C-alpha cells in the first residue's frame, strides 16, 4: 500500500513518530503517502527489521549505512538530510588531516609523528585515518590500539584505556572522554595541533574555521592529501581523506519503497520542516534530542537513483572501513565496451602475459562507474566522457596521438577536428539550413558527434529539445522512443545502443548513417578519407569516393573534406586513458612498457602511439579551459544518470 | 572485497575428479572380486568330482574323521550345486547396486566440476583457477579430462584410467578421506583474495540469483561444498557438512565424507557386497575342507584334464 | 530483456529419466534372477534324467532317447559352459548398472542446482507456470520432501524400485526429455523478471563482468546447450552440443540417444540384454531335450526327495558293481 513503516530505536523516538503519523494524517489526502511506526532495540535491529520486510525506513550515520549495504541486509541510501541553505546544501562532511605550514612531511611520512584524534572509535578522528593508514601500521595490527601506539611517537586518542595503551594518552594523560580534557573532540584535536603538542590533527574541513576566525591565522595551516602533497585549508574539496554523508535514510535495494519514502518525506519537510509549522517539528521534540532525524537538519534531498551505497559513501570511506573490518593486508583491469571490445581485450590479456586483465559493461558510463568503485582500473575515453569521468573523480594518464611523429611518446597534440559531413549532391544544405533535417551522431555525450554541434545549436535555439529541431536521426544512447533513434540500424533491443551492437555507433557508424539514411553526419576530420576510395573493404563503403562529400563551414560555406583546417566546427581534445588517482604510476608504467611491446575497439584505430602527460593530469587541465566551458554550457540538457550522481557529491 | 568472487583451485577440482573416476571403477572392482569367488567355486566343483570318483572306486580313505557316511557326503555335494548359486545371486545383486550407487555419486561430482570447468571466459573471469589470469585448462585438469574441455572428453566407465583405477589397491574409505577438508587444506580448496567473477559460488545477490540472497542453503556435490543463504566476497571455508551451515556467511567443505548424502549409499551397498562376498568365501572354505579329507590319494594326484575323461568312463558304466 | 526460468515440467521429466536410470540396477538384477531360475530348473532336470537312466525308465525314444549316452555327455558339458556365459552376462550387468548410475547422477546434479537456486521476491530458477519458486510439492519426480540433498531419490527408495517394475524401455524414457516430446511450452517458464543467472551466459550471468566464451556450457551431457551470450530469457530451439551459437537460442536435445552420458548406457544395457537372451535360449533348448526323456515317475520327483532317491540309487548301483 502507500504506508511507510518507520523504525524507532527508543521509547521517546516511538512517541515522536506517533506524533509524526498523526500530524501527517491531518494534512495529506487518502490517495497520498502515510506513516506507521515500529520499535526496535538498536540500529542493527532496525537494519534487520527492514531486510526482513517488517519495517521500511530508518535514518543512519555513514558507519551504519555501510553495515546496512552489506549482505544479508542489502539496504541502500534513498533520501539524504541537508544542512544550511537550499542553494548550497551541506549533505556531506570532509574528513581532513590538518598540519602546520612548513612542517615538511607527507601522508606516507606519518610514522613517528605526534597525532591528535577527536576520540577513540570516532569517524573523522579515528575510523577514517587509522582505516587508511592501516597497512602503514606495524605488525601485529591486532589489538588496533597497540599498533597505533607503536606507529606514532605520542598521541591523544580520548576514550582509550591509558592503563593498557599509555602512548595514546602522551598528549592528554588519561585520555579523558569529556570536554574537561582540553584536547577532546574536534576543537580539542585542533587545539592539540595549535598548541604544538601534536604534528597532525584528524578532524573535519570545518574544524579550522570553527576555531580560527581570522583568515590570516588560518593561513599558517595546511592539509595533507592522499597523493602525498599539501594544500591550503580552504582547498578541502580538492585535498581530503574522505567525503562522508551526514545522516541517510535507508531502504531495501529490491522491493524497497524508495519512491513512497521520498514522496512522504518531501511532503513532510514542506508541512512540518524548517520554519513551516508551530504545531509539529520534524527536526525537534521535547522528549529528547536528535529523535528519528538530526535536529540540525534543514530538510531532505532525493538520492540520485544510479547512486549505490559504495559510490554514495565514496571509494576513500569504503577503503578505510574495509581495512579496519577485514584486516586484509600484503595488473591493470581494462574495461571493455560490449563483446567486440572484450574479444580484443582478451587477446591483449594473454599476449601481455598477466599485465592487463579485463571486465565487460554494455555502456561507457557503466565502465566509468566500474573504475570509480574499483571493479576495473582503466579505459581509453573520448573527450566528452573524459569530462564526465573526471567529474566522477578519475584522472587522465596518457593521450592518444594520431599525427606521424619522430618521438610520438613525448610530442603533445592540439587535437582533431569536429566536422559536419554532407553529400556533394545535397547542395541546398547550409550550416544554418539544418532545421527539420536528418542528423547522424557518433553517440550522445561524444566530442565530434554530440558536444560540439549540439553545444553550438544550444547557444542559438536556447533550448534542450533537439528531437524537435530535427525530423529524425541516429544518436546512440538517446531514449529509444525519441525521433533521434528512428534512423538507427540496431537489431530489436540493440537499436539506439551506445556500443558496436548498433551499426550506426561511432565515427564509421555515423558515416554509414549519412550514406544510407541521413543527410548530415557529425564526425572527426579524417572519417571520410579513412572509409572512401576502397580503404574500407565493407560492401556499403567499397565503391564510395571522397570527391562526393563536402564540409559545412560555420559561415554558411561549403568546402571539400581535405580542406578541414579552415572548415571545422571546433578543435576536439584527443582521446585519453583515464584511471583512479591511486593508480596513475602503475597504469603509466605498464601502458608505456606494453606500448613498446604491442572499428575503433578499446582505442581509436588511427592511434600511432600513447603519449605522456605532464602538468595536465586533471580533466580541466587536459581538455583545456575552452572545452570544459563548452560542455558546462550543456549541463541543463544532460541525460547522464552517472553525471547527476557524481555532481551530487561534487557539483 | 564484498563484490569478490573466488574460484575453486584446480588441485581441489582434480581431487574431486580423482574420487569420481575411482567411483566409476567400482563396477570393474566388484566384477574382479566376484570373479575370485567363482574361481574358488570352480575348485570346489573340481574337488567334488574328485570325491565322486573316490566314492565309485570304493577306495574312499577310511578316515575315522567322518568319511563312513557315503549317503550324507553325496547329499551335501548335490545340495551345494544349488545352495551356492542362490547365495552367489545375493552377492551379484549387491554388486550391481553398489556399482550403480557409486555411479550416481561419480556423476553428481562430475557434473559439478565439469560445469565449473566450462564457466571460463578467455581471461580474468572463470570458476577453476591456477593463480594466473587464464582459467584452468584440460592440462591442469588431468584427472577430469582426456583432452579439450567438453562432454566427450570426460572419462567414461569403460575408459582407460577408470579400469586402471579399479586395480589401485586403494580402499573406498581411503579415497573418500582424500577429499575431506583436512586432507585438502583450506588454502588448496579455494583461491582466496582474488576476484575471478565466478557466480556459481555466490548465494548472495548477483550470484545464483541476480537481485536477492537465496531463501535457503546451497550445495555443490551432495554436501561436499556447502553455502549459507547469503555468501558474498572472500569465501570463509571451514570444515563441516550441509547441517553445519548456520550463518548466511558460512562456507563449509566436508570433513567426514561418510556424512555426505551421495556417498552414504555407496558406502552402504559396497559394504553389503563385501559382507556377502566374504560370507560365501568362508562357506566354500568350510565345505572344501570337509570334502578333501574324503578324496582318495589316487584321485587327488589326478590332473584336471584326465580327471574329467575318467569320470565319464565309470559314470557311463554304472548308469548301465 | 525478459528473465525467465526452467519450467517444473522439464525438471520433472529429467528427474523421471534419472530415477529410471537408477532403476536399471534393479532391472538387471531381476532379469538375471530369471536366468538363475531357468538354470536351476536345468540342473534339476539333469538329476531327474540320470535317475531315469539308472531306473531304465527313459521312454521308447519317439525323439532321440536311444542315445542318452551322448545327450547326457553334452548336457554335463553345456551345464559348465552356461556357468561361464552367466558370469560374462553378470559382468555386463554391473557395467550397465554403473553407466546408468553415472547418467542419473549427472542429471540429478543439474536439476538439483536449479531447484536450490531460489529466493524471495519471486526470484528463482525453476518455475510453476509464470511464477515460482517451484517447491517439493511441484518437482515430485525430483524430491521426497522440502528441497535438499537428503530428499533427492536414492537407489533403494520405493520410487526407484517401483520404476524398475514398469514395461517402459530405455528409448521411450529417453525420448520423454527430447525437444520434440517436451516442447518450448514445457521448457521455458516463469515471469519475465525472476533474475535466474544459471540460465544467462551474457555478462553478469554465470560469470560476473564476463561470459564463458572459451566453452559452450552444457547441462546434462548435452541436454541443455548454451553459447557465449545468452540473455537469460530462456529462448529455446532444438539442437545438439555443437549447435549452440553466440547470440542464438539455448539448444535443447532433439535426440537424447546422441547425448554423451546416454551413449554408454544404450551400449552397456544392450550388451547385457543380448548376452541375457542368448543364455536363456541355450538353457531352453537343452531343457527341451531333457524333458523328453525323463518319465512321469522321475519327473514328479523334486528337491530333497530327488537327492534322497538319487543317492539311494547311486549307492544301490555301486553295490551291484561291487558284486
Ligand atoms: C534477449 O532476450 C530476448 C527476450 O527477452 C530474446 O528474444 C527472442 O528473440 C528471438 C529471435 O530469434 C525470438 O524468436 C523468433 O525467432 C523465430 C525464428 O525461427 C521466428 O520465427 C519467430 O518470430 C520467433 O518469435 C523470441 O520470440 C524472443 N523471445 C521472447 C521471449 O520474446 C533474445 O533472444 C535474447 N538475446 C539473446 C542473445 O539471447
Ligand atoms: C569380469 O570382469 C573382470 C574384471 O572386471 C574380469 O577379471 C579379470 O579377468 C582378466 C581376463 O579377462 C584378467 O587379466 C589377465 O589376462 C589378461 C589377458 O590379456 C592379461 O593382460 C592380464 O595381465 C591378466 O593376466 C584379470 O586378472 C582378472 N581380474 C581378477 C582380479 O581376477 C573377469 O574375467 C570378467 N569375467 C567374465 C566371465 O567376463
Ligand atoms: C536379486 O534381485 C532380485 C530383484 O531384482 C531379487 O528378487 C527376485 O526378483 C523378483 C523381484 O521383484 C522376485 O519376483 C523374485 O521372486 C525374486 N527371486 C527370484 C529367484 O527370482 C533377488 O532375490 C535378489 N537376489 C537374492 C539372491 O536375493
Ligand atoms: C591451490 O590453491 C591455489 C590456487 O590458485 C594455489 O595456492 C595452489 O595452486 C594450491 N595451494 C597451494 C598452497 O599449493
Ligand atoms: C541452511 O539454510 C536454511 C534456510 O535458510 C536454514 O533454515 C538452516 O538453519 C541452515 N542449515 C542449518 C542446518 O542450520
Ligand atoms: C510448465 O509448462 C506447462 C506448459 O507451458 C504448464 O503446465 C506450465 O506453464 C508449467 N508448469 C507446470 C505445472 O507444468
Ligand atoms: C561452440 O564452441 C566452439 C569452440 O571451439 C566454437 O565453434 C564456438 O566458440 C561455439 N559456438 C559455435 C557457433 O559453434
Ligand atoms: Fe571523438
Amino acid at each position: 500500500d502507500k504506508t511507510v513503516r518507520w523504525c524507532a530505536v527508543s521509547e521517546h523516538e516511538a512517541t515522536k513518530c506517533q506524533s509524526f503519523r498523526d500530524h501527517m494524517k491531518s494534512v495529506i489526502p487518502s490517495d497520498g503517502p502515510s506513516v506507521a511506526c515500529v520499535k526496535k532495540a538498536s540500529y542493527l535491529d532496525c537494519i534487520r527489521a527492514i531486510a526482513a520486510n517488517e519495517a521500511d525506513a530508518v535514518t543512519l550515520d555513514a558507519g551504519l549505512v555501510y553495515d546496512a549495504y552489506l549482505a544479508p541486509n542489502n539496504l541502500k541510501p534513498v533520501v539524504a538530510e541537508f544542512y544550511g541553505s537550499k542553494e548550497d546544501p551541506q549533505t556531506f562532511y570532509y574528513a581532513v588531516a590538518v598540519v602546520k605550514k612548513d612542517s615538511g612531511f607527507q601522508m606516507n611520512q606519518l610514522r613517528g609523528k605526534k597525532s591528535c584524534h577527536t576520540g577513540l572509535g570516532r569517524s573523522a578522528g579515528w575510523n577514517i585515518p587509522i582505516g587508511l593508514l592501516y597497512c602503514d601500521l606495524p605488525e601485529p595490527r591486532k589489538p588496533l590500539e597497540k599498533a597505533v601506539a607503536n606507529f606514532f611517537s605520542g598521541s591523544c586518542a580520548p576514550c582509550a584505556d591509558g592503563t593498557d595503551f599509555p602512548q595514546l594518552c602522551q598528549l592528554c594523560p588519561g585520555c579523558g572522554c569529556s570536554t574537561l580534557n582540553q584536547y577532546f573532540g574536534y576543537s580539542g584535536a585542533f587545539k592539540c595541533l595549535k598548541d604544538g603538542a601534536g604534528d597532525v590533527a584528524f578532524v573535519k574541513h570545518s574544524t579550522i574555521f570553527e576555531n580560527l576566525a581570522n583568515k590570516a591565522d588560518r593561513d599558517q595551516y595546511e592539509l595533507l592529501c592522499l597523493d602525498n602533497t599539501r594544500k591550503p585549508v580552504d582547498e578541502y574539496k580538492d585535498c581530503h581523506l574522505a567525503q562522508v554523508p551526514s545522516h541517510t535514510v535507508v531502504a531495501r535495494s529490491m522491493g524497497g519503497k524508495e519512491d513512497l519514502i521520498w514522496e512522504l518525506l518531501n511532503q513532510a519537510q514542506e508541512h512540518f520542516g524548517k520554519d513551516k509549522s508551530k504545531e509539529f517539528q520534524l527536526f525537534s521534540s521535547p522528549h529528547g534530542k536528535d529523535l528519528l532525524f538530526k535536529d540540525s537538519a534543514h530538510g531532505f534531498l532525493k538520492v540520485p537513483p544510479r547512486m549505490d551505497a559504495k559510490m554514495y559513501l565514496g571509494y576513500e570511506y569504503v577503503t578505510a572501513i574495509r581495512n579496519l573490518r577485514e584486516g586484509t593486508c600484503p595488473p591493470v583491469k581494462w574495461c571493455a565496451l560490449s563483446h567486440h571490445e572484450r574479444l580484443k581485450c582478451d587477446e591483449w590479456s594473454v599476449n601481455s602475459v598477466g599485465k592487463i586483465e579485463c571486465v565487460s559493461a554494455e555502456t561507457t558510463e557503466d565502465c566509468i562507474a566500474k573504475i570509480m568503485n574499483g571493479e576495473a582500473d582503466a579505459m581509453s575515453l573520448d573527450g566528452g566522457f573524459v569530462y564526465i569521468a573526471g567529474k566522477c573523480g578519475l584522472v587522465p594518464v596518457l593521450a592518444e596521438n594520431y599525427n606521424k611523429s619522430d618521438n610520438c611518446e613525448d610530442t603533445p597534440e592540439a587535437g582533431y577536428f569536429a566536422v559536419a559531413v554532407v553529400k556533394k549532391s545535397a547542395s541546398d544544405l547550409t550550416w544554418d539550413n539544418l532545421k527539420g533535417k536528418k542528423s547522424c551522431h557518433t553517440a550522445v555525450g561524444r566530442t565530434a558527434g554530440w558536444n560540439i554541434p549540439m553545444g553550438l545549436l544550444y547557444n542559438k535555439i536556447n533550448h534542450c529539445r533537439f528531437d524537435e529541431f530535427f525530423s529524425e536521426g541516429c544518436a546512440p544512447g538517446s531514449k529509444k522512443d525519441s525521433s533521434l533513434c528512428k534512423l538507427c540500424m540496431g537489431s530489436g533491443l540493440n537499436l539506439c545502443e551506445p556500443n558496436n551492437k548498433e551499426g550506426y555507433y561511432g565515427y564509421t557508424g555515423a558515416f554509414r548513417c549519412l550514406v544510407e539514411k541521413g543527410d548530415v553526419a557529425f564526425v572527426k576530420h579524417q572519417t571520410v578519407p579513412q572509409n572512401t576510395g576502397g580503404k574500407n573493404p565493407d560492401p556499403w563503403a567499397k565503391n564510395l569516393n571522397e570527391k562526393d562529400y563536402e564540409l559545412l563551414c560555420l559561415d554558411g560555406t561549403r568546402k571539400p573534406v581535405e580542406e578541414y583546417a579552415n572548415c571545422h566546427l571546433a578543435r576536439a581534445p584527443n582521446h585519453a586513458v583515464v584511471t583512479r588517482k591511486d593508480k596513475e604510476a602503475c597504469v603509466h608504467k605498464i601502458l608505456r612498457q606494453q606500448q613498446h611491446l604491442f572499428k575503433d575497439l578499446l582505442f581509436r584505430d588511427d592511434t600511432v602511439c600513447l603519449a605522456k602527460l605532464h602538468d595536465r593530469n586533471t580533466y580541466e587541465k587536459y581538455l583545456g579551459e575552452e572545452y570544459v566551458k563548452a560542455v558546462g554550457n550543456l549541463r541543463k540538457c544532460s541525460t547522464s544518470s552517472l553525471l547527476e550522481a557524481c555532481t551530487f557529491r561534487r557539483p | 572485497y564484498e563484490n569478490e568472487r573466488n574460484a575453486l583451485n584446480a588441485t581441489a577440482a582434480n581431487k574431486v575428479c580423482g574420487l569420481s573416476t575411482y567411483l566409476k571403477g567400482i563396477a570393474h572392482r566388484v566384477n574382479s572380486e566376484s570373479a575370485v569367488v567363482t574361481e574358488k567355486l570352480s575348485d570346489l566343483k573340481m574337488r567334488s568330482i574328485q570325491l565322486q570318483l573316490s566314492v565309485m572306486r570304493n577306495r574312499v580313505p577310511s578316515g575315522e574323521q567322518d568319511c563312513k557316511d557315503i549317503r550324507t557326503l553325496l547329499k551335501t555335494v548335490l545340495r551345494n550345486e544349488f545352495t551356492f548359486q542362490q547365495e552367489l545371486e545375493e552377492m551379484r545383486n549387491a554388486s550391481a547396486l553398489a556399482a550403480a550407487a557409486a555411479g550416481i555419486a561419480a556423476g553428481r561430482l562430475e557434473e559439478w566440476i565439469f560445469v565449473f570447468a566450462q564457466a571460463a571466459g578467455g581471461s580474468s573471469q572463470f570458476c577453476i583457477s591456477v593463480g594466473t589470469n587464464i582459467p584452468a585448462e584440460y592440462n591442469n585438469l588431468q584427472e577430469c579430462f582426456d583432452g579439450t574441455i567438453g562432454p566427450e572428453t570426460l572419462y567414461k566407465i569403460e575408459d582407460s584410467r577408470v579400469k586402471e583405477s579399479a586395480q589401485k589397491s586403494l580402499q573406498l574409505h581411503e579415497v573418500l578421506s582424500s577429499i575431506s577438508f583436512s586432507s585438502l587444506g583450506a588454502e588448496s580448496i579455494v583461491e582466496k583474495g582474488e576476484n575471478r567473477g565466478c557466480n556459481l559460488m555466490r548465494t548472495a545477490d548477483g550470484g545464483l540469483l541476480k537481485d536477492v540472497c537465496l531463501n535457503r542453503n546451497f550445495t555443490w556435490g551432495g554436501g561436499v561444498l556447502n553455502f549459507g543463504y547469503c555468501v558474498a566476497g572472500n569465501l570463509k571455508i571451514k570444515g563441516g557438512e550441509y547441517g553445519d551451515v548456520g550463518s548466511h556467511d558460512a562456507v563449509r567443505w566436508t570433513e567426514d565424507p561418510s556424512k555426505v548424502s551421495i556417498f552414504k549409499d555407496v558406502i552402504r551397498l559396497f559394504a553389503r557386497f563385501q559382507e556377502v562376498k566374504n560370507a560365501v568365501v568362508k562357506k566354500i572354505k568350510t565345505t572344501v575342507d570337509e570334502l578333501t579329507k574324503c578324496i582318495g590319494q589316487k584321485e587327488a594326484e589326478l590332473t584336471n584334464d584326465q580327471l574329467y575323461e575318467e569320470f565319464e568312463v565309470i559314470q557311463k558304466y554304472l548308469w548301465f
